[PDB]
């Protein structure tokens, strides 16, 4: 048995629901709250949250779906790089999970480019891209690596052991990109929200501490909150008594697995191998200081380091019709798509949105959301 | 995203089960991590402990601070 049963009582989240209720009524206005993590918006969808909660109280869907924001240049340039490898008689073996294996671009997938005969392997995480080195030394092994905190983490290990071992067939794309700093955009470009449900497991890595500046320079109230239901209804709770008493602080509410000062040890490790630069955000544009580079001392991990390819200019971020830039900025939901669920669907999809797991298109899809 | 048990710790890698369902785990990021710990994992990585134990103990001491300001 999982402990903390309590976090995932049905009759806890009952009376949760009936508290908001009655928070609410007291409620001047309207209450918008942002999360940015895909889990969350799992959590949501799945168990009809957005239905048992007042009219004035709105969860909106932020950008927390790493592979739905790589950018198209980024995909397109690592099928090039695969080819202009082969033709140099250099034979790689890339990496990929599994969602981001069929997104699709103006030049096609990672999955049309298994289909003209490249090794392409769907992979949970990092390590097994590191087994995958190990085990093929006649090859070079890339895996392409998109992921917020929490997956930055695990590469930065894996990158600290390769180096150490000094493997030299073991190499990544880095698309990873930082959290907070996409919240600080949003909050800048428009999508309007007066609390913020902060990613949990990006938390774990981060601390508290890592989403702090965002209350002290922009005055909004945030919680921390865990992936049971009961987690994000207790996190809506205490956003609506934080606005109504007007409070601008942090609260964790997952603090079974946050620590204020998050994972040093991953922290260090980041840090180490990666350095912030300004990156593009398919379909959001280019965000400052959001993205990881490999540090120059580390140039010999990134697969470009290897080899200079162009990626034809102007591919449009998303195909026409697909509103993923207004559903992954919470200006609008999956359901306020004309081609949600008709054009576009897990089968067919459309966008990046719908193929991702942490897509909010996905989400809706999966749990028959119709609305 | 569910919770593990580590039943097993071999240097950087442990093995961890997940409702019966045993995988191996690296934990770089979890140096410290032993034996009977429960451990969220990511990507196959563990992330961080869960320990309902200390959660209980803050909860408890919390309670004692407020029902005693109270008048309990
Ligand atoms: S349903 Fe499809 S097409 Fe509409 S935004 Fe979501 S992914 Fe884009």
């Amino acid at each position: 048995e999982e402990p903390f049963e309590a976090y995932r009582s049905r009759e806890v989240a009952m009376k949760l629901v009936e508290k908001i209720r009655e928070e609410a009524k007291t409620l001047d206005g309207e209450i918008r709250i942002m999360h940015v993590c895909g889990t969350h918006e799992d959590t949501v969808t799945r168990h009809g949250i957005r239905s048992l909660l007042p009219e004035n109280v709105k969860v909106v869907s932020g950008p927390g779906c790493p592979v739905c924001i790589t950018p198209v240049e980024d995909i397109v340039a690592m099928q090039l790089i695969m080819r202009k490898a082969r033709e140099e008689g250099e034979e790689i073996i890339l990496t990929t999970f599994g969602d981001m294996y069929k997104i699709p671009t103006p030049m096609g997938s990672f999955a049309d480019l298994k289909s003209e005969g490249f090794d392409v392997r769907i992979v949970y995480g990092i390590f097994d891209t590191y087994r995958i080195a190990k085990e093929n030394p006649d090859k070079t092994v890339v895996h392409f690596s998109p992921g917020f905190e929490t997956t930055t983490a695990p590469a930065a290990g894996m990158l600290n052991v390769a180096a150490q071992e000094e493997l030299e067939n073991f190499k990544i794309y880095s698309v990873h990109r930082l959290t907070p700093p996409a919240v600080e955009v949003l909050l800048k470009q428009g999508t309007v929200f007066q609390g913020l449900i902060a990613p949990g497991h990006v938390s774990t890595i981060i601390g508290v501490k890592g989403w702090e500046y965002l209350t002290e320079k922009y005055g909004i109230p945030q919680v921390v909150a865990g992936f049971e239901p009961n987690d994000v209804l207790m996190a809506i709770l205490m956003l609506i008594r934080m606005y109504k008493e007007g409070e601008a602080r942090i609260i964790n509410e997952y603090e079974r697995a946050v620590k204020y000062e998050g994972n040093v040890v991953a922290q260090k490790m980041i840090d180490k191998f990666f350095e912030v630069v300004d990156a593009k955000w398919r379909a959001l544009g280019v965000f400052p200081k959001s993205g990881l580079e490999l540090r120059k001392e580390w140039k010999d991990f990134e697969i470009r380091s290897f080899y200079k390819v162009e990626v034809p200019k102007n591919l449009p971020d998303l195909e026409k019709g697909c509103r993923c830039g207004a559903v992954l900025r919470g200006l609008a939901l999956p359901t306020d798509c004309p081609l949600f669920g008709k054009t576009c669907t897990p089968r067919h999809p459309v966008g990046p949105c719908m193929v991702s797991y942490e897509g909010t298109c996905q989400i809706f899809y999966k749990y028959g959301v119709l609305f | 995203a569910v919770p593990g048990k580590v039943i097993e710790v071999n240097g950087p890698v442990a093995v961890v089960d997940f409702g019966g369902v045993k995988r191996e785990v690296r934990l770089d990021l979890m140096p410290d991590t032993k034996p009977g710990d429960w451990v969220i994992v990511h990507t196959g990585f563990a992330i961080e402990k869960l320990d309902e134990k200390k959660a209980m103990e803050i909860l408890e001491a919390w309670a004692e601070v407020e029902k005693a300001m109270e008048g309990f």
